[PDB]
């Protein structure tokens, strides 16, 4: 915060292990991919001031999404669907499916 | 519920197509409510394959009012043969489930 480059220097210790336990990290709805330490300096009307990065790369996981969804809404339009097999002249039959999986 | 219509009567079909649709509709609300119950897990639990099976029993009972309304005024004896076999094939096969279901998962 108060220390500039001129003051102060970061760096990694062991400058790619110096980050531990990210393959030991057990996300429920994330799947950790990559992860990058950087070291860069940035400047404010202050002064310029050094910074380290680190960064992890999230990908989702889409099972729940599968089960939450995904799923029912595919088994509504097939319910949709369904009502092709009726005869056209029912005509309360087939307008309560379509009504309903339309407002569904 | 959904295999109380078996035994309606199918020159109802207004009535039985209720049936189905109301209780597809009535298995989608439960199964997004119960998966909405427990967090985000991207992998399936013991409730979620029951729901599912559930859910296949109701769908496939509105697919054999489908099969019946089909064959009905085109070959009578055998939608009436579809809805009485039906009415055995549906429920027993559900016990069935339910005792292989509780008997895996309780034993646990
Ligand atoms: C996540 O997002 C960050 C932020 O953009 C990504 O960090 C970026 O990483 C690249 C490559 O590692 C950096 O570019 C490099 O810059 C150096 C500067 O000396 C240059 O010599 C290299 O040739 C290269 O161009 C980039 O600076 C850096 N971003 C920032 C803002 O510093 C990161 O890669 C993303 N992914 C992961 C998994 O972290």
């Amino acid at each position: 915060y108060g220390y500039t480059t001129d003051d102060i220097e970061f760096y990694w210790r062991g400058d790619d292990n110096a980050v531990t336990g990210v393959t030991k990290i057990e996300l429920p709805q994330f799947s950790i991919v990559d992860y990058k330490l950087i070291t860069k300096k940035v400047v404010f009307s202050t002064g310029s001031y050094p910074r380290l990065s680190l960064s992890f790369k999230l990908k989702r996981n889409i099972g729940y999404f599968i089960l939450q969804t995904y799923m029912p809404s595919i088994l509504i339009t097939i319910l949709s669907w369904v009502s092709f097999w009726i005869n056209y002249d029912a005509s309360a039959a087939r307008v309560a499916l379509g009504i309903t999986t339309v407002l569904t | 519920l959904s295999q109380v219509s078996f035994w309606l009567n199918r020159e109802s079909v207004p009535a039985r197509t209720v049936f189905g649709v109301t209780t597809v509709l009535t298995m989608t609300t439960l199964s997004i409510s119960a998966r909405n119950s427990l967090p985000k897990v991207a992998y399936a639990t013991a409730m979620d394959w029951f729901i599912a099976v559930c859910y296949a029993f109701v769908f496939s009972a509105l697919i054999e009012f489908a099969t019946v309304n089909y064959f009905t005024k085109s070959q009578p004896a055998r939608a009436a043969k579809i809805d009485r076999l039906s009415r055995i094939a549906f429920p027993l096969l559900f016990g069935i489930f339910n005792l292989v279901y509780w008997a895996t998962y309780l034993n646990r």
